[PDB]
């Protein structure tokens, strides 16, 4: 995250760390005790499907404070649709080998209604989204987690407002940020929530997925239009788990 | 009447036969009297900060 602020700790506690060997992967949204919404691009170059860690109430990477709650990733669900090294359908639904316990510091982001999203949500202009990424182009990712508010856009106002061989902005997708260079997230925050706050709760919106460099002049970041992939979450979580971690499941 | 401010619902709208409108909401919440009002019945409901509720 470029030109955001601390999130004071337990005030993100849907965010989840994602974790391969041990190594910083990706973030995600926790979105009921067993259930995390990430990206499907932090996939692409997993060989050690049995290394897959999601990390709840975590906060400063360099301390183990006791609010951390670490579950082994039991399966990844990724679209039938979505194409590796590529941008379109970027959304997986990750299946916690158990559930995580609800605390104070670990707390599920409402996954709302496709209805009440496309309605209501999508005219929220800010957001809020996070994670533990690159704090600059070309930096350092920080260790304590970070969070932003980015101003969403209509696609043709993206379209305009952009400047630049770059990948057209479908309707599984949304641009939210600034086009100045000052605050955007990076590919580090990948798979974390871009939440929107409606009548006193938060909601998941939109997924970290790609864009240029990170905070670069003339571009948005790009999200995960989420509310395309309601009824196919649903669906998903009311299954019965399969053998092997990594499942493609046909979209829509 | 869903289409317009959320149908006055605070969370789900559904249009029904007419100018009928039921606000509904997220598991973990229960719809008040006044038809429109989401309340937690679970001590962790979604989309919630503890640490500001409790403040
Ligand atoms: C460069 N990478 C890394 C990677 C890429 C791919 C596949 C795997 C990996 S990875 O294995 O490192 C895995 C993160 C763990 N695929 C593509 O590049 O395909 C297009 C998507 C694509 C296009 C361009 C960049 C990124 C993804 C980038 N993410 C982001 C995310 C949000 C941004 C934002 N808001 N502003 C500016 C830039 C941004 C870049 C990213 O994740
Ligand atoms: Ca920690």
């Amino acid at each position: 995250i470029v030109g955001g602020k601390v999130c004071p700790k337990g005030e993100c506690p849907w965010q989840v760390l994602l974790l391969v060997n041990g190594a910083q992967l990706c973030g995600g949204t926790l979105i009921n005790t067993i259930w995390v919404v990430s990206a499907a691009h932090c996939f692409d170059k997993i060989k050690n499907w049995r290394n897959l860690i999601a990390v709840l109430g975590e906060h400063d990477l360099s301390e183990h404070d006791g609010d951390e709650q670490s579950r082994r990733v039991a399966q990844v669900i990724i679209p039938s649709t979505y194409v590796p090294g590529t941008t379109n359908h970027d959304i997986a639904l990750l299946r916690l080998h158990q559930p995580v316990v609800l605390t104070d510091h670990v707390v599920p982001l409402c996954l709302p209604e496709r209805t009440f999203s496309e309605r209501t949500l999508a005219f929220v202009r800010f957001s809020l989204v996070s994670g533990w990424g690159q704090l600059l182009d070309r930096g350092a990712t920080a260790l304590e987690l970070m969070v932003l508010n980015v101003p969403r856009l209509m696609t043709q106002d993206c379209l305009q407002q952009s400047r630049k061989d770059s990948p057209n902005i479908t309707e599984y997708m949304f641009c939210a940020g600034y086009s100045d260079g000052s605050k955007d997230s990076c590919k580090g925050d990948s798979g974390g929530p871009h939440a929107t706050h409606y009548r006193g709760t938060w909601y998941l919106t939109g997924i970290v997925s790609w864009g240029q460099g990170c905070a670069t002049v003339g571009h948005f970041g790009v999200y995960t239009r989420v509310s395309q992939y309601i009824e196919w979450l649903q669906k998903l979580m009311r299954s019965e788990p399969r053998p092997g971690v990594l499942l493609r499941a046909p979209f829509p | 009447i869903c289409v317009n401010e959320n149908g006055g619902c605070e969370q789900y709208c559904s249009d029904h036969t007419g100018t009928k409108r039921s606000c509904r909401c997220h598991e973990g919440y229960s719809l008040l009297a006044d038809g429109v009002s989401c309340t937690p019945t679970v001590e962790y409901p979604c989309g919630k900060i503890p640490i500001l509720e409790k403040r």
